[PDB]
């Protein structure tokens, strides 16, 4: 995240990170959605652009996290993945259309003060929420910029969700209803965006009905970060529920 | 169920530091 | 260097 700030302890707590076995690396962000199910895009696992095909035992879910790099002992929680489902649909080829994915975990994760699952969104709280305007909020252990580096700790960054018009003109990529994009205009001032190492992770709102997070997006691409006249891409989470739950409800 | 309601906010009814940015966006 | 070590009961 460039131009966000550190996390609150337990403000994400369906925060999941998405790590390489060896060579011992940060992956992509993710989020947990009950305790044996994590939600993540597509691309984290399958891009044969950049000969990037991850089964199973290459990676590892670690959970509850709040630093970046340390083991966090006695809070964070260790999973290994049991299967991986990526969307039939799932468009490496051409724009990262339906980019999204989903993990079986081998065992259950125990919800604690830093482990609990994020909701996902049904049709009316989609329709009310998800307006240009409305802002979200990303969270990822990703890039601070495009050339510091890295963070110590879990970032934070509420972002506006931006007209669908404004968004197809920021970009040469063909754009589908299957993605929205966010945050701030060139003339806003206010900076903030996602950025490499945060793809997977959540853009999430809190509904003022029910006063209860929901994500309503996945960190897919953007051309560079926080780049002014550029916005970030995610995946329009509530679009594909019918996949989600058709995979949950089989397997 | 109980998702998308932290232990250490919504569960203790303690608000996030931006939070309240978000809510003042949904007009 | 970078990220420290996984305990080894997963890892
Ligand atoms: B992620 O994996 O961590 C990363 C996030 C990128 C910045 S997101 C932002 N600023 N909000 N996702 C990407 O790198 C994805 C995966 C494959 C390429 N891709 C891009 O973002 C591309 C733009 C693009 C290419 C092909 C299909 C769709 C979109 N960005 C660049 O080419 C590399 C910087």
């Amino acid at each position: 995240i460039v131009e966000g700030s550190d996390a609150e302890i337990g403000m994400s707590p369906w925060q999941v990170m998405l790590f390489r076995k060896s060579p011992q690396e940060l992956l992509c962000g993710a989020s947990l959605i009950s305790d044996r199910w994590v939600l993540t895009a597509a691309h984290c696992l399958l891009y044969p652009p950049w000969d990037k095909n991850f089964t199973e035992n290459d990676l590892l879910v670690r959970i509850g996290k709040h630093s970046r790099t340390r083991y966090e002992r006695n809070i964070e929680k260790i999973s290994m993945l049991e299967k991986i489902y990526i969307h039939p649909r799932y468009n490496w080829r051409e724009n990262l259309d339906r980019d999204i994915a989903l993990m079986k975990l081998k065992k259950p994760v125990a919800f604690s003060d830093y482990i609990h699952p994020v909701c996902l969104p049904d049709r009316e709280t989609a329709a009310s929420l998800l307006q240009a305007g409305y802002k979200g909020r990303v969270t990822g252990w990703g890039n601070l910029k495009e050339t510091k580096g890295q963070p110590s700790v879990l970032q934070v960054v509420n972002l506006p969700i931006v007209e669908r018009p404004v968004c197809k003109d920021s970009t040469r990529i063909r754009i589908t209803d299957n993605m929205f994009c966010a945050g701030y205009k060139p003339d806003e001032g206010k900076r903030g965006d996602a950025c490499e190492g945060d793809s997977g992770g959540p853009f999430v709102m809190k509904s003022p009905f029910n006063n209860r997070w929901y994500q309503m997006g996945i960190v897919s691409w953007g051309e560079g970060c926080d780049r002014d006249g550029k916005y970030g891409f995610y995946t329009h989470v509530f679009r594909l529920k019918k996949w989600i739950q058709k995979v949950i409800d089989q397997f | 169920a109980d998702c998308g309601l932290r232990p250490l906010f919504e569960k203790k009814s303690l608000e996030d530091k931006t939070e309240r940015e978000l809510l003042e966006s949904y007009i | 260097g970078d990220f420290e070590e996984i305990p080894e009961e997963y890892l």
